[PDB]
């Protein structure tokens, strides 16, 4: 999954048969790091409120 | 009805105040065994007044009553960031934006004009006079 | 041709010189305001699906645009209902037509709905309705307010206006003689009540002539 | 503001600017840490195919 | 209570926003509904077609949203100008317009704030308890017709009185509140009685 | 091809709904104008000149119409005007006399008070004449006999 | 997804203060608060 944006740490739990996640489609917020199996979130590079 | 055939509600020979329509002078509401009901239009209470030669009417009392009138004066401001809408968190963000971002720039200018209009709505309804007065005892 | 700004009227600001109208005329004129527009609505499946075999695949991807547009059209239809609702039902107090007898010499057979026919359609209303020539998933929704109830609302407004005065707004329908209501509405333009009562026959004849002229002018098919 | 309005003079007021600020200069790649060779030798050298 | 008209603004704004995000959830005919997938398995000579499709679809969705919100804000501007008119002569004065600023004869209006709205306290004069009475256009006294300076010439049985139309306060016929104009033969319906002098 | 044809039809539909929607907004503007004319022309009297009839509005009779309203705007229209001589006040006994109502109007030598929109002359009398101030502060006063009842 | 809600300039407290000022002008000064002092 290629993209540009900042990542932080999330606390929601996935199902065993689920590896990705999109709270709203065309956002792709949720993903698991393969190396550490740490559940995270994918957010845009900066907040838009400028 | 003249709009069409309505199946699911029962007609009544009485007349009640309409809240939601049907489309041919008929209206439906929740009324009592309780179920959905359909009634003809309420033209109103019927008042019998007699126009008569050389006759006049004058009130003995009068009543003072306050009524609620509600007018929504403003609507919630919204704005759209162009890059975060059409680009999102994707690569080639510069290439995606110079060709198609000015549509969003026009739409964001329209939304900014809407936001300015929404501020001006409450500004002109609430600050016709700009002299603030302390509360009297 | 060039624009006609108007006819030239030579008048003088000369001070210590005033003008007063010796004689007055009463003339009725028509102002036409389209208050409602025909309701329209679209069915999404018969519009974008039509007779397509894959109606399901077309619906979930692109029918949501039509869902928004149909919601906007439904809002327009509700707005069109509310237009005629707030212009025709400011007061919701329905009246019988008073017996047409002795309206101060003002001859109200043309504007009031006659009880000879059981429709509430007036004669001028009949001319207006006769003279106006009407006219794939697009359905024309009928208006909520039918023609009979709009005619009944106009009849109730006329009956309240010519009998109760303007008190029908304040909820008591106090009956007024029409000569008294006419004098009280002459009192609002700065002229004293004596002018109407001293010349009631002339006022009635002028209004009847205006009614006849507005009947003849609105019956020439153009 | 001059870039997001495409003009060299803008007036007084408020303008929501587009994000032209930051350009990333680094790349990260994270894959599962299994490094066995897939049996493409069995598939592309199928003697009985 | 009857606060649904204020609630409809917030409800329809929420409907616009959640319908918009459900529009953005769609794929618009591309091979995927997300930009990151089609930018991860397509070279740009093949990727720009799907990028163009998704961007045009999202921009059309935003166009429909801004159209709906924008002319809805125009309708809110119409209602706002109506309310500011009700600020103009109901709070800062008195309105003679019937039924526009309250049911009946308007007295005042007390403004009250509301979430994205204004709530009015339209206090009004509402008459009741009507009685039948007998009127005449004028009174002939000494061969001269007498017109009402104010109020209505109102007689009950024999005593002829003049009184205002909106309240029953009877005063005796007297030349101070009575206006005289011409003789009493041109007008129909005239009665005759003693008009008193102070 | 399905995407192309559906997007073309939906673009036609969105243009149609925009045209209908703001045309209905303009129709609502005219509807609010008519409801304003339904609020003080038939429910009262409007002092607004030229708003609700060419002249001085008396009444309005609402008549139904196909998707519209046609009004019967009866109006006061004066004519047949004559020149007269006027002066802002009247001076008597060293005091200025102002019109309680109407205009101080003279023809020939006799001075009369009358309303502005009808030539109904009344003789100058203290009941319809209002007194205020002395004779010198105002400019342009004629002096005559103000009668007492 | 990029949808930001701009807060209004006229906050609830100052709308309440303007309403209080209008009520104070209405019930104490009358309608002269519109023109004059
Ligand atoms: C309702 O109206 C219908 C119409 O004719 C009539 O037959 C029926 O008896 C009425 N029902 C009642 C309960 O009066
Ligand atoms: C008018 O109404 C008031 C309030 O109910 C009542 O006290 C009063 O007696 C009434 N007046 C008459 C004359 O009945
Ligand atoms: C207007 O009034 C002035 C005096 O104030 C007078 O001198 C002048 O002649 C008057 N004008 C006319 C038209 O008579
Ligand atoms: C005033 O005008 C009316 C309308 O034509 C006419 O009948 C009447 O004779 C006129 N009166 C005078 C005094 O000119
Ligand atoms: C005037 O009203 C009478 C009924 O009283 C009617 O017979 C007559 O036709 C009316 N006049 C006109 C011109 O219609
Ligand atoms: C995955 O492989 C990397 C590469 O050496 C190693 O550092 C890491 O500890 C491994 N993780 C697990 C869970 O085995
Ligand atoms: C298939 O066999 C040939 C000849 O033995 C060999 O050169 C080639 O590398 C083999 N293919 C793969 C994928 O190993
Ligand atoms: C007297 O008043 C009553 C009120 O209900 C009314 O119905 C009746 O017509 C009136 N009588 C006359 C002669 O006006
Ligand atoms: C008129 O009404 C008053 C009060 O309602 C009553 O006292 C009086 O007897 C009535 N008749 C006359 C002739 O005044
Ligand atoms: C009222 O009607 C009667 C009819 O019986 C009539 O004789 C009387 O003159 C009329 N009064 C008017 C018009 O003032
Ligand atoms: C009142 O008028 C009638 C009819 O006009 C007349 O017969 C009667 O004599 C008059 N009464 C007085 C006192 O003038
Ligand atoms: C007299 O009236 C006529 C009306 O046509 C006007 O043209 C003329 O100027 C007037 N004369 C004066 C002195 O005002
Ligand atoms: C004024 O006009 C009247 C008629 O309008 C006339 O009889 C009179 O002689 C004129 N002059 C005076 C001084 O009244
Ligand atoms: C009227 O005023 C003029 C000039 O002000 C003066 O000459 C004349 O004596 C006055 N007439 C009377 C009766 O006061």
């Amino acid at each position: 999954l290629t993209g540009t944006g900042v990542l932080t740490e999330s606390n929601k739990k996935f199902l065993p048969f689920q590896q990705f996640g999109r709270d709203i489609a065309d956002t792709t917020d949720a993903v698991r790091d393969p190396q550490t199996l740490e559940i995270l979130d994918i957010t845009p590079c900066s907040f838009g409120g400028v | 009805t003249r709009a069409g055939c309505l199946i699911g509600a029962e007609h009544v020979n009485n007349s009640y105040e309409c809240d939601i329509p049907i489309g041919a002078g008929i209206c439906a509401s929740y009324q009592t065994s309780q179920s959905i009901i359909a009634y003809t239009m309420s033209l109103g209470a019927e008042n019998s007044v007699a126009y008569s030669n050389n006759s006049i009417a004058i009130p003995t009392n009068f009543t003072i009553s306050v009524t609620t009138e509600i007018l929504p004066v403003s609507m919630t401001k919204t704005s759209v960031d162009c890059t975060m809408y059409i680009c999102g968190d994707s690569t080639e963000c510069s290439n995606l934006l110079l060709q198609y971002g000015s549509f969003c720039t026009q739409l964001n200018r329209a939304l900014t004009g809407i936001a300015v209009e929404q501020d001006k709505n409450t500004q002109e309804v609430f600050a016709q006079v700009k002299q603030i007065y302390k509360t009297p005892p | 041709y060039t624009m006609s700004l108007g006819a030239e009227n030579s008048v003088a600001y000369s001070n210590n010189s005033i003008a007063i109208p010796t004689n007055f005329t009463i003339s009725v004129t028509t102002e036409i305001l389209p208050v409602s527009m025909t309701k329209t609505s679209v069915d999404c499946t018969m519009y974008i699906c039509g007779d397509s075999t894959e109606c399901s695949n077309l619906l979930l991807q692109y029918g949501s645009f039509c869902t928004q547009l149909n919601r906007a059209l439904t809002g327009i239809a509700v707005e069109q209902d509310k237009n005629t609702q707030e212009v025709f039902a400011q007061v919701k107090q329905i009246y019988k037509t008073p017996p047409i007898k002795d309206f101060g010499g003002f001859n109200f057979s043309q504007i009031l709905p006659d009880p000879s026919k059981p429709s509430k359609r007036s004669f001028i209303e009949d001319l207006l309705f006769n003279k106006v020539t009407l006219a794939n998933g697009l359905t024309v929704l009928p208006p909520l307010l039918t023609d009979e109830m709009i005619a009944q609302y106009t009849s109730a407004l006329l009956a309240g206006t010519i009998t109760s005065g303007w008190t029908f707004g304040a909820g008591a329908a106090l009956q007024i003689p029409f000569a008294m209501q006419m004098a009280y509405r002459f009192n609002g333009i700065g002229v004293t009540q004596n002018v109407l009562y001293e010349n009631q026959k002339l006022i009635a004849n002028q209004f009847n002539s205006a009614i006849g002229k507005i009947q003849d002018s609105l019956s020439s098919t153009a | 503001t001059k870039c997001t309005l495409k003009s060299f003079t803008v007036e007084k007021g408020i303008y929501q600017t587009s994000n032209f600020r930051v350009q990333p200069t680094e790349s990260i790649v994270r894959f599962p840490n299994i490094t066995n060779l897939c049996p493409f030798g069995e598939v592309f050298n199928a003697t009985r195919f | 209570s009857a606060l649904g008209k204020l609630q409809d603004v917030v409800n329809q704004n929420a409907q616009a926003l959640n319908t918009l995000v459900k529009q953005l959830s769609s794929n618009f005919g591309a091979i995927s509904s997300v930009l990151n997938d089609i930018l991860s398995r397509l070279d740009p000579p093949e990727a720009e077609v799907q990028i163009d499709r998704l961007i045009t679809g999202r921009l059309q969705s935003l166009q429909t949203y801004v159209t709906q919100q924008l002319i809805r804000a125009a309708e809110i501007r119409a209602s706002a100008n109506l309310a500011a008119t009700k600020m103009s002569e109901c709070v800062l004065g008195q309105s003679k317009r019937v039924d526009f600023c309250g049911k009946g004869y308007h007295l005042m209006s007390f403004p009250q704030s509301a979430p994205h709205g204004v709530v009015f306290l339209h206090v009004t004069y509402v008459p009741a308890q009507e009685k039948n009475f007998t009127t005449a256009p004028a009174i002939c006294h000494d061969g001269k017709a007498h017109f009402p300076r104010e109020g209505v010439f109102v007689s009950n049985g024999t005593h002829w009185f003049v009184t205002q139309r909106n309240f029953y306060e009877p005063q005796i016929i007297t030349t101070d509140n009575t206006f005289v104009s011409g003789n009493c033969d041109v007008v129909i319906g005239i009665v005759n009685n003693t008009v008193y002098d102070p």
